[PDB]
């Protein structure tokens, strides 16, 4: 069905001008969605909107529903527990003494048994790919590393609901295929909706779903088969069209047409090797 | 021409460096996280000066023993961008801010606003926009206004450490333009990526580096030309690349290795033909 | 610090803290020659059941000795008279206040003696949770001691990166073509103290995302908390007890009453 609706809200920073307005959208259950656009107007507030950190300016027409239980000030923690987010800088978010500390954060704010904890906490980090630095010390860790044992400390809790908020833009385009990979299997696995807020659109070509915010306003929704061949729009907003998506544009000027269906790399080595064929 | 004869820094260990970097081109620093491009971050101005070795840097000489005493000049011929400059904005006016390169080797007030506006403009930002206070400004545009102080007093060699490092794609390939725009005038650029794709598309002398050594200094389109050679550097590759490995191992074949998108596209189009 | 295979490092941090308070009282307790004696013997021994080299506490000690050798004069030439050697033209160049002024100084240097221990069995972690347990007792008070451990923990893991920020911002300013060692007193003034303000606000920034985190995690409060990272007493505990309570009987039979 439908998991986190956000409708008729619109937010404004404490204040010259609304940074979200009139915004309205639904989100699958057990998909990928991904939010882009241009930088502010609305992609750096959604993930502090969802969880209850932030408020709309005008409570009564507030209809943040997810999961079914509508957030306000009195049921804020339910969503809390219900949604996790993976920040953007991991330098500044990695709370706690070490590795196995950091990941059990969540275990050890919800007043569970030590033995339990040891436990979860030990599935998680072995789950996520830190086996061999369960009791590193930050500063030995480098860089996307860190954020793994953030992804850890969501999937202790065991949420419905995980949010990153562009948590791969501080990365090296290498690293960064790791993370979506480690994401993409842990949301086989648990089986548990995520949220990416990332301008990068590497993460939206593989995206189910995908919205594009304009200024504050949701302006197109759909899968990214569906939107990203519409390459003015994109343009006129202010974002580049994915790797697979500009070579099929480049081909386009070069001279040959290709189909409209084809979304990544596969599919697109056949029909170049069928079109050569025939 | 820089110039590094047995260059190495002890005490992130820089050891028995010796290359020559020629002028008016572009110059890509590549090498595995923390495997020695900080620390030949700054020894282009001496910042840390070397342990051994001799440096030739624009008629300037860099030795061990050599004092603190008029490496202003050096400064002002080379330059250095650090990463993540919105943390160091300094003035309460962004004119001001940018001016303060300038005022610091020598330039008069007039000449120093009048290459500031001229450098906000080149990587434009705002006309409007030049008043404010530079906390005031809004994320990507506070990286904007940072650079132009790095390049008001047009050094002759600027070096860049990771300057795209969370931008969109379209301020990285608009910034990345600027730079090339500014190498095609007779300057160089000493660009340092982890993102490849970025080296491939604007480079002419490619330094692969790793474990504090230099291991390979030539074009692009040379170091790419194993792969095996890159998985056993734990070296990237670019996006390109990767798609032509991908399409080759398909059965079908490409006239000669492309780097950039329209060499790729062109390569394709030849070989349907 | 320096890591090792003493039995110094297995007993309980708590334990040595302790301890070393103990011991601290105890050499402020002690005014005579035979107690000072009793004390000095102790600190040596437990030295020597540390193992360490004695380079490790004396270069320790080292940037330290002004401060104990100038309170020792001080204190020695306000009560000094007596034998005189030699006689300068306005100081009398007393002698008998050695009679207790060394020893002060001694004391001095056996309370940086334990110091260094206590600096270098433990990892600043560990001090800080056994900081927090002999604080526990204060929860009597309306101030809790659970955020505090919490904040110190953070903080002390956070200075080191905040001083890589500001030698960062340092590196960077000086590459644009600031001047800030070589300008003098008179030049800081106009150097250091208009570029404190971004590190200042980048600090707070960092603390601000940081309580965002830990509060979008689930941090209700600093009450209901089930702590990971625990330590428990061992039976090995028992050996810097009963040392402690030999040394209280080696302080009670030679008190000067």
């Amino acid at each position: 069905g439908s998991d986190n609706i956000i409708s008729f809200d619109h937010v404004t920073f404490t204040s010259p001008r609304p940074a979200l307005s009139d915004l309205s959208f639904a989100i699958e259950r057990g998909s990928w969605t991904a939010l882009i656009g241009h930088n502010g107007s609305g992609k750096s507030t959604v993930s502090k909107l969802i969880n209850g950190l932030l408020a709309p300016d005008d409570l009564d027409k507030s209809s943040i529903t997810v999961d079914g239980v509508k957030l306000g000030a009195d049921t804020v923690w339910e969503v809390r527990e219900k949604v996790g987010i993976v920040f953007q800088n991991p330098d500044n978010q990695f709370v706690g003494a070490t590795v196995s500390d950091d990941v059990a954060f969540g275990l050890e704010n919800r007043a569970v048994p030590r033995p339990e904890m040891l436990k979860i906490v030990a599935q998680a980090v072995a789950d996520v790919g830190m086996a061999d630095y369960a009791d590193s010390e930050p500063s030995n860790l480098s860089g996307g590393q860190k954020q793994r044992v953030a992804i850890a400390g969501i999937l202790a809790v065991k949420p419905q609901v995980i949010i990153l908020d562009e948590s791969t833009s501080m990365l090296d385009p290498e690293g960064k295929e790791q993370i979506l990979d480690l994401v993409r299997k842990i949301k086989e696995d648990n089986n548990l909706t995520v949220i990416s807020i990332t301008h990068d659109l590497e993460e939206a070509a593989g995206a189910d779903q995908v919205l594009v915010l304009d200024d504050g306003q949701l302006l197109d929704q759909g899968k990214p088969e569906e939107i990203f061949p519409k390459v003015e729009m994109l343009k006129r907003i202010g974002l580049d069209i994915p790797f697979v998506y500009r070579l099929k544009q480049l081909l386009k000027e070069r001279g040959i047409v290709l189909p409209d269906e084809i979304d990544d790399d596969e599919k697109l080595v056949q029909s170049l090797w069928q079109l050569n064929s025939k | 021409a820089i110039k590094f004869e047995n260059v190495s820094y002890v005490y992130i260990g820089l050891d028995q460096l010796n290359f020559s970097l020629e002028e008016g081109k572009f110059i890509a620093l590549v090498g595995h996280t923390g495997s020695g491009k900080s620390t030949l971050m700054q020894h282009f101005n001496a910042l840390l000066k070397p342990t051994s070795g001799k440096i030739e840097i624009a008629g300037y000489t860099i030795t061990p023993e050599t004092g603190n005493k008029g490496l202003k000049d050096l400064r002002r011929k080379v330059s250095l961008a650090f990463q993540f400059s919105e943390a160091q904005l300094f003035e309460n006016t962004v004119l001001k801010d940018v001016e303060y390169g300038p005022r610091n080797f020598g330039f008069s007030e007039d000449e120093a606003r009048e290459a500031a506006l001229k450098w906000l403009k080149k990587v434009g930002l705002k006309d409007d926009l030049i008043e404010h206070s530079p906390f005031d400004l809004s994320g990507g545009q506070m990286r904007r206004v940072a650079l132009a102080g790095v390049l008001a007093y047009e050094p002759e060699i600027i070096c860049l450490d990771e300057p795209a490092a969370g931008l969109d794609p379209m301020g990285r390939l608009e910034m990345m333009q600027l730079f090339k725009d500014y190498q095609a005038a007779g300057h160089t650029v000493i660009l340092v990526t982890h993102n490849m794709d970025d080296v491939a598309d604007y480079a002419d002398d490619v330094l692969a580096l790793e474990h504090g050594r230099l291991i390979k200094h030539a074009s692009p389109k040379e170091v790419f030309k194993d792969s095996e050679w890159l998985q056993k550097h734990h070296l990237a590759e670019p996006r390109s690349a990767r798609f032509a490995a991908k399409l080759e191992a398909a059965g079908l074949k490409l006239p000669g290795q492309p780097l950039t998108m329209p060499e790729l596209a062109d390569a394709i189009k030849q070989s349907l033909k | 610090y320096l890591p090792g295979t003493t039995f110094v490092y297995r007993v309980d941090p708590r334990a040595k803290l302790l301890t070393t308070f103990y011991f601290i009282i105890m050499i402020f307790l002690a005014n005579n020659w035979v107690s000072y004696l009793v004390i000095s013997i102790f600190g040596l021994a437990y030295v020597f059941a540390t193992g360490l080299k004695a380079r490790v506490f004396w270069d320790g000690v080292k940037p330290m000795i002004w401060m104990i050798v100038f309170t020792s004069l001080l204190q020695t030439f306000f009560m000094a008279g007596g034998k005189v050697y030699w006689h300068w033209w306005i100081f009398t160049l007393s002698s008998e206040g050695l009679i207790n002024g060394l020893y002060v100084f001694i004391r001095f240097a056996m309370i940086i003696l334990v110091s260094t221990v206590m600096t270098v069995t433990t990892k600043p972690l560990e001090i800080a949770d056994a900081m927090e347990w002999m604080l526990t007792p204060l929860k009597l008070f309306k101030v809790n001691v659970g955020m505090i451990s919490l904040v110190i923990s953070i903080a002390l893991r956070f200075v080191p990166t905040l001083f890589d920020q500001t030698v960062k911002i340092m590196n960077a300013q000086r590459s644009r073509g600031a001047d800030f060692n070589d300008g003098g007193l008179v030049k800081r003034a106009k150097s250091v103290v208009p570029m404190l303000v971004p590190l200042f606000i980048d600090s707070l920034e960092v603390a601000l995302d940081l309580s965002t985190a830990m509060e979008s995690r689930g941090y209700k409060g600093s009450e209901g908390r089930t702590r990971y990272r625990i330590l428990e007493w061992s039976k090995v505990d028992l050996i810097p007890v009963a040392y402690c309570l030999l040394l209280t009987i080696l302080m009670i039979t030679t008190r000067k009453h």
